[PDB]
RNA sequence: GAGAACAGAAAUCUCCAGUAGAACAAAAGGGUAAAAGCCCCCUUGAUUUUGAUUUUCAGUGUGAAUACAAACCAUGAAAGU
RNA sequence: GGUUGCGGCCAUAUCUACCAGAAAGCACCGUUUCCCGUCCGAUCAACUGUAGUUAAGCUGGUAAGAGCCUGACCGAGUAGUGUAGUGGGUGACCAUACGCGAAACUCAGGUGCUGCAAUCU
């Protein structure tokens, strides 16, 4: 018995890194301004990396949060890439997931000659009402241990909802 | 800043000495005293023992067997009420004082952005203080809700600034006296305006006066007099809304015009004359004074506070009817007009003659007293609520403060650094408030003639000043475009 | 022949003496309660408003223009 | 007049306080009733002199507000 | 797990950090600071949101802990005919004139320190850990509290209609928010827009049969009553203490041997 | 009841500290632990110093203002706060007179010379080329000229030069504390 | 970050020296008593205090020194040592700093009849606040070792010295006196520390002006039973003493005018 | 640590633990930790006026430096800083 | 005796895992027109108290749990250190008495008390 309480998404962050700074940032920005209509947020080197040029400051990569409805479709459109499979090493032993793909065209852009095969990376949490416990200024305090949300969690709430196409638990 | 001297050596050795030590009586010394009463004259002999200041006032209450405060001072040995120790046999002077009480006013509650240019006059309501009308010069009146503190109703009709306000003293109507040389009555409740305007004067006008709610017959609106440029007031019929009668005879324009409680108006003007009028007589200039010598700028009436609130009180409790209005409105009139043993009612006036003149028009036509002393025109002039004292407000920075029954000089408030505009009383004859070409309201203690405190905030001028009748709120407005409530 | 400018500076547009309410009734009330010894001499004189403060008392108001 | 703040010539002048054309004097505006936010009343205040006193015999100054 | 000096190489927050209630960084600057070396006393208005009430209280900062001198809550309203909508803008603002006038009224101010006489009540707002927005519903107490006559400083920019782009009040936003301006527009365009959603929100206006347009009339009649009668009724005990904790009691878990 | 309460022996005062020093007569069989009436007895005794100190407290010279509440930093118009004298009383500071800074040579030598002390005037001095007023040092001062004007590299020269000198003022300062 | 460079000026020398804050050391023997009194006494001394939290291994007769580092690294001047032992039970050492070198010892041991804070009653009373002392008992203008005291206890809770006092801050004396009058050669009578409220009802004698005044006793009802004290140099006392340093027939006149009288 | 096209041990995104294995200019006591760290918003200053310390030849009153104070000034909803 | 708001002491209060929670309260929770803020109504702000839920927070209880705490004459006025003497020895050093003066070990106990206000089968 569980008292109407289910995995339910927060949200989903869509991220697209770049080994370099240039126009193709300004490119992915506006993919994911166009994909998730909403403006996106650069992220700021951590810290100097040679093997790519990484200097500290500079804009890596862009992503955006998206939450609610919006963050079910998108989540929708984008398992159709997938169609409704991925393997199991996804899930997080946090109840969280997430999945990659090289390209924007399959989930729903016109290809757009500017922007190119341009990559991006899914990301999905997922925790069960109650979560703002952790997240509220005042009284903050910590999800019990029956509330949080596992792996094996996540596998069913996939299962029932979508599709039964975990690879190899 | 520029700052007091500081102690020298000395004064901190003297300061660490026990000092000051309040003589804490001893129970042996008693001596006389006896009681004459200063609001109409003498009353026995009598020896009381060094009592407190309470004991006089309950020893009065026993000698005339009510059992109303006094005060109970002299000789103004230090003329103070150990309580009669050294401070007043005793020659002891008292008079009724007050019932009641009436806090300071101490802060800006805030400044409201309603008029869109500079106020130029205010009334509080004078059944409550939660409501006030303010005109300005961008054509409108606004209701503030004073409790609140925000704009209830944007009063709009005259087509150019307005110059005067009054509250119909039994509370009901609001009239606003303009640029426009047109008048216009107003529902103090819906912010509509009640009908057309009163198509009057051909100049602007300058002044308003309802009749006093003692001399209306129950069942009927009192009536309003506006003077204007043009020289002549005119008397309305409020709710026909006919110029009922004209009145006219001033060479040049009025400056003021107030409605007796002895059915005489009267009529200051810039012809260096005011004249009054009988109301019963239709309207006949039944005298004439002539005393001053440049422009009349003001009156004032020993009653006028009382006809301006006559069916309420400090309390605000409402008139259970309007025969009872009546009744009420005229116990009051009287309790501060036969107070000193006759109807005998009194009026100053104050001119740009660098003077005021106390005048008893119902039995002279000469005036009781000169009042000089000011350096330049004397702006504004306003009894006490008793009648007991006058204040001045006089270009030349100053305001001075005179016996209300012969005019004699008392003392002076200074701390004002530009023109005084206006001077509100507090309900309670304990307080003052001023408002000056400089940016400050100030409040003045008439018990120790000195300032209580300054109210600096407006951000220019202030040309309107007015306290309410519970004395809890005041307000204030002027070239800063904004109103300011002010409370304790 | 000097380059005799003045730069803009915030310190010429504000205040530099004031005096306090206060002080303007001590000075006042101070002014009448002094007394002159003849052997007390004056070394410097205090920097007072005293426009604000040698208000007299008068018992006649100029005439009227 | 209450001070000389700034001779634009030179440092020398103002130590000397002569009164030339651009002068930045301190004047007693006592009389003017300025007061400022807090209650305080303004009665020191500078004023830059506009003219050029040795050849009008008057002082000219305009008040910095 | 932790390690077992981990634990024990750890300090540990105040309580009342621990549980997220009390910002005693903010606390000390409204206790222990003063800004003038005079001994003057300081109370402190403390205004708290629950999901349900609002509580607005003056609390004297004491040697031995915090004492309440005045209380006042927002499910006493019911009392002064605000029935419903206990939590928003309006109610804030009456809980603070409430406040405000029953410590004026209690403090003998309403209807020793020889050396002056009467003094006016000044106290500072002490928000806690909400942010400070303007819209904020405590702000709204703090307006309250000011137009009751509780002589608390503040400043312009925080009450809802303050511009940003302009430099001062817009007092018409203001008074829709005294009197629950904004939520009678909203059910407004709300029964004007969605029936159900109407209808689901604000059933209980529609049970009691309040109308939009009368929301004005109930805040100011609200206000009237606050003003004439703000002294505190304890409600009723129908249990004594000990029947309280006789019940209470009975669903304890006890400790063991 | 009772306030003018008297002992044969006068109290001190310190008003300063708020202080009032007894100094009559106390019987050890009033005060031990034996006696059970002993916390009436002090609660008494130090009433009455109390009384006496309240009773010269009030009774000194106490200032009223006229100043509004919103003012800046004092009392307001309505309390009247009573006027302490300096502590009588002395008490040990904490820490020495600040008074160890010493006096370096620049001071000997523009005593010597008849050197006067610049005037403060400020940070501002006019660029006469530019047409503007450039700070003589600090956030892009009229110092900071060459280093970027658009005429080895001679700025380097200029940048090294004052940075050399700022290295000499520091260096002859940090000489002039072992004087 | 200058941030550092405000705090060495705040804690460098002034001419008028700020208030001095106390630190009360909890020494290896801090029963739990002890930590009671402590969290009184501190209480009755806050804002101005630091409480130090872990045991330390400080006797303040042989080895001085960490007490002056303690008096170093926290700007307090005032300290306090918490100690028992089966020679001197519930000993508090109250410390004293000049400079940062030791100006005073000394050691006041609690008698076992103390009561606390929480043994009492509370009424409305705000913490902060500036005490009024009274010290009863004649040795404390004379004897050595209660002149000690005496300026112990005035340096320790007077709190921020002031000019302008607000009259309903006057909630609370700090009552001290001595067990007895004696004599010289007779054991040092232990000294009696007690915290009384103020409450003022009218009374008529006087008028209006001055009430007349009860008290009701809150919080630490301690008694001190003396011990082992530091006395300091005659020299750190004479140099301790010194005025900042910030005329004949001149005077400054009223409104401020420099007068000569000629003579 | 567990995860997510590139993608490795170090690129960015996510959750969980962090309890200072963060940067407090750092001696070094304390962990200040809803900050003293990071980001954002707003914004000056070598202001003004008087008294203790200095120098004459202009000490003109601090004229000028200087000590201190007070008026301000900045910010904040406020306590305050 | 629950519970809330503000606190004092700041681990007897912490973290780790289970169970329980009547009523009220807290809380999660529902909705974005308005004030308001974000990449995202997640946080923040507002609105309803209405559509729901005690699952979580929170509070208790349990634990051969990890820590943490208290008292003791528990070491013990000892170890140690400070002061006199044909006390001494090649020496490092140690007798004898007398002021300060420990900790580990040991025994036993514990695992939040408490101030002001409001409200509760």
């Amino acid at each position: 018995q569980n008292p109407m309480r289910d995995l339910k998404i927060e949200k989903l962050v869509l991220n697209i890194s770049v080994g370099e700074s240039g126009d193709r940032l300004t490119r992915a920005s506006k993919v994911l301004e166009q994909l998730s209509g909403q403006t996106p947020v650069q992220s700021k080197a951590r810290y100097t990396v040679r093997t790519f040029g990484i200097r500290r400051n500079e804009k890596i990569a862009v992503h955006v949060t998206v939450r609610g409805p919006k963050a079910e479709e998108i989540l929708e459109r984008g398992l159709k890439v997938k169609e409704y499979q991925l393997r199991d090493r996804n899930f997080s032993a946090t109840g969280n997931f997430g999945f990659g793909i090289d390209e924007h065209i399959d989930l729903g852009i016109k290809y757009d000659p500017s922007i190119g095969i341009f990559g991006m990376d899914f990301y999905v949490v997922m925790n069960r009402p109650g979560a703002r416990v952790t997240r509220r200024k005042r009284c903050k305090g910590t999800v019990g241990n029956s509330h949080k949300t596992t792996k094996e969690d996540t596998v069913s709430w996939f299962k029932q909802k979508y599709d039964a196409d975990v690879l190899d638990k | 800043s520029t700052l007091i001297p500081p102690p020298s050596k000395k004064q901190k050795k003297e300061a660490q000495l026990p000092r000051e030590v309040a003589i804490i009586p001893k129970d042996l010394p008693n001596v006389s005293i006896k009681f004459q009463a200063l609001d109409t004259g003498d009353n026995a002999l009598r020896v009381p023992g060094a009592i407190s200041e309470k004991q006089l006032e309950e020893l009065l209450n026993q000698l005339n067997g009510t059992s109303v405060p006094y005060t109970f001072s002299c000789t103004i040995k230090a003329s103070d009420p150990y309580s009669s120790l050294i401070k007043p046999q005793i020659t002891l002077l008292y008079t009724p004082r007050a019932v009641f009480k009436v806090k300071p006013v101490t802060r800006s509650s805030s400044a409201i952005a309603g008029h869109g240019s500079t106020i130029l006059c205010s009334a509080f309501a004078p059944h409550t203080s939660s409501r006030m009308v303010t005109g300005a010069g961008d054509n409108t009146a606004r209701i503030w809700d004073c409790d609140t503190q925000t704009p209830m109703h944007t009063l709009k009709g005259h087509y150019n600034w307005v110059l005067c306000v009054s509250w119909s003293p039994d509370g009901e109507v609001i009239a606003t006296g303009s640029m426009d040389n047109t008048i216009r009555l107003w529902d103090p409740k819906s912010g509509q305006c009640l009908g057309d305007a009163l198509r009057g004067h051909s100049k602007w006008i300058t002044s308003l006066s309802w009749e006093p709610i003692h001399l209306v017959k129950p069942g009927s609106k009192p009536r309003l007099a506006s003077s204007s440029k043009d020289g002549t007031i005119k008397i309305w019929d409020t709710v026909s809304r006919v110029c009922q009668y004209t009145m006219s005879g001033h060479t040049n324009s009025v400056s003021c015009v107030k409605w007796g409680g002895q059915g005489l108006l009267y009529s200051g003007s810039h012809d260096r004359t005011v004249r009054v009028w009988d109301i019963n007589s239709q309207g006949r200039c039944i005298n004439i004074l002539k005393s001053h010598a440049h422009w009349v700028n003001h009156l004032s009436l020993s009653t006028d506070y009382a006809l301006r609130i006559g069916a309420f009180d400090h309390t605000g409790k409402k008139p259970s009817t309007p025969e009872e209005a009546q009744k009420k409105a005229l116990e009051n009139y009287e309790k501060i007009c036969k107070k000193n043993g006759n109807s005998e009612e009194m009026m100053v006036t104050a001119s740009d003659d660098y003077t005021m003149f106390l005048w008893n028009p119902l039995k002279s036509t000469k005036p009781i007293a000169r009042m000089t002393g000011h350096q330049k025109l004397v702006n504004h002039v306003a009894f006490s609520p008793d009648g007991r004292y006058i204040v001045s407000a006089s270009f030349d920075n100053s305001i001075k403060l005179w016996d209300g029954r012969d005019g004699k000089f008392i003392s002076t408030f200074r701390g004002h650094v530009a023109s005084v505009y206006q001077v509100a009383w507090s309900s309670d004859c304990r307080l003052l408030v001023s408002c000056s070409k400089d940016t400050t309201l100030k409040v003045w203690d008439v018990r120790t003639r000195k300032l209580s405190v300054d109210l600096p905030g407006h951000k220019d001028e202030v040309y309107t000043v007015d306290w309410s009748v519970d004395g809890k709120r005041v307000c204030s407005g002027g070239k800063d475009k904004m109103v300011r409530l002010w409370t304790h | 022949i000097p380059d005799a400018r003045v730069q803009p500076d915030r310190r010429w547009f504000g205040n530099t003496r004031v005096i306090s309410q206060d002080a303007l009734q001590h000075f006042r009330s101070a002014l009448g309660e002094t007394q002159k010894d003849t052997y007390q001499v004056l070394l410097r004189r205090n920097k007072l408003p005293m426009s604000l403060l040698e208000e007299k008392d008068a018992d006649e108001s100029p005439k009227a223009r | 007049i209450l001070a000389v703040k700034k001779n634009p010539q030179s440092p020398m002048y103002t130590q000397l306080g002569v009164l030339t054309k651009g002068t930045i004097i301190e004047v007693n505006v006592s009389e003017l009733g300025m007061v400022t936010a807090g209650g305080k009343v303004v009665w020191g205040k500078y004023a830059q002199v506009t003219n050029e006193p040795d050849r009008d015999g008057c002082v000219n100054a305009v008040l910095l507000v | 797990a932790k390690s077992s000096a981990y634990s024990s190489r750890f300090q540990t927050p105040f309580r009342r950090r621990r549980e997220g209630k009390t910002d005693y960084y903010q606390r000390k600057r409204l206790v222990t600071q003063h800004k003038a070396k005079y001994n003057t006393p300081k109370y402190r208005l403390v205004v708290r949101f629950t999901n349900k009430d609002i509580i607005c209280q003056i609390i004297s900062s004491t040697i031995t802990g915090d004492v309440v001198l005045a209380a006042a809550y927002s499910h006493e309203l019911p009392r002064y005919g605000i029935t419903h909508g206990l939590t928003n803008w309006a109610a804030a603002y009456a809980t603070g004139l409430l406040i405000a006038r029953r410590t004026l009224q209690k403090l003998g101010l309403d209807e020793e320190a020889v050396e002056d006489g009467p003094r006016p009540f000044k106290v500072f707002l002490d928000i806690g850990l909400q942010r400070t927005t303007t819209g904020a519903r405590v702000f709204g107490a703090l307006k309250g509290a000011s137009d009751g006559g509780l002589y608390v400083p503040h400043s312009e920019n925080r009450f809802p209609g303050w511009d940003f782009e302009t430099e001062e009040i817009d007092p018409e936003l203001l008074r829709s928010y005294i009197f629950g301006g904004h939520v009678s527009q909203y059910m407004e365009e709300l029964a004007d827009d969605d029936e159900e959603r109407f209808s689901e929100l604000f059933k209980g206006y529609l049970a009691d049969d309040i109308d939009a347009d009368s929301l004005e009339d109930i805040y100011t009649s609200a206000h009237e009553a606050i003003r004439a009668d703000p002294a505190f009724k304890p409600t009723e005990k129908k249990f004594t203490k000990e029947q309280y904790a006789a019940e209470s009691k009975k669903y304890r878990q006890t400790k063991l041997s | 009841l009772p306030v003018t309460v008297e002992k044969p022996i006068p109290v001190v005062y310190d008003l300063g500290n708020l202080a009032a020093f007894d100094s009559n007569v106390l019987d050890k069989n009033d005060l031990d632990s034996s006696n059970a009436r002993r916390e009436e007895k002090i609660k008494s005794l130090t009433r009455d110093n109390v009384q006496l100190l309240i009773n010269q407290l009030l009774s000194l010279p106490m200032k009223t203002t006229t100043e509004s509440v919103g003012g800046t930093g004092g009392q307001s118009s309505v309390m009247t706060l009573l006027q302490l004298p300096d502590p009588t009383t002395d008490l040990p500071r904490e820490k020495p007179l600040p008074k160890a800074k010493a006096m370096t040579k620049w001071e000997k030598f523009a005593a010597k010379k008849g050197i006067k002390p610049k005037e403060r005037a400020g940070k501002m001095i006019y660029d006469e080329a530019s047409g503007e007023w450039v700070p003589k040092w600090g956030y892009k001062g009229a110092n900071k000229k060459l280093d970027d004007q658009w005429l080895i590299d001679p700025r380097t020269l200029n940048r090294a030069e004052r940075k050399r000198l700022v290295k000499k003022n520091e260096k002859q300062q940090r000489r002039n504390m072992k004087n | 970050n200058a941030r550092a460079k405000r705090a060495l000026v705040k804690r460098e020398a002034k001419l008028v020296e700020n208030v001095k804050q106390a630190l009360f050391i909890p020494g290896q023997s801090c029963n739990k008593n002890l930590h009671d009194i402590m969290v009184d006494l501190s209480a009755l001394k806050k804002p101005d205090m630091k409480r130090f939290n872990r045991k330390n291994d400080i006797h303040p007769f042989e080895d001085m020194s960490p007490l002056e580092f303690f008096s170093e690294k926290n700007d307090c001047s005032l300290m306090v040592l918490m100690t028992s032992s089966k020679k001197r039970k519930n000993n508090m050492t109250f410390i004293r700093t000049f400079g940062y070198k030791i100006y005073d010892m000394i050691e006041l041991m609690v008698a076992d009849n103390f009561k606390l804070l929480s043994d009492f009653k509370k009424l409305t009373f705000t913490v902060g606040l500036k005490p009024m002392f009274t010290f009863q008992g004649a040795a404390f203008d004379t004897h050595p070792v209660y002149k000690q005291i005496k300026s112990l206890f005035l340096d320790f809770f007077r709190g921020e010295s002031t000019d302008l006092q607000d009259v309903a801050g006057l909630q609370h004396v700090i009552s001290m006196t001595i067990q007895g009058d004696f004599q010289d050669g007779e054991p040092l009578p232990n000294v009696l520390f007690r915290v009384y409220k103020l409450k003022s009802y009218k009374s008529d004698q006087g008028g209006k002006r001055l009430p007349r005044i009860e008290l009701v006793e809150i919080g630490p009802r301690l008694d001190f039973k003396i011990g082992r004290i530091h006395t300091p140099s005659p020299d750190m006392v004479t140099e301790a003493h010194k005025k900042p340093k910030q005329k004949k027939n001149v005077e400054l006149d009223i409104m401020g005018d420099k007068l000569g009288r000629i003579h």
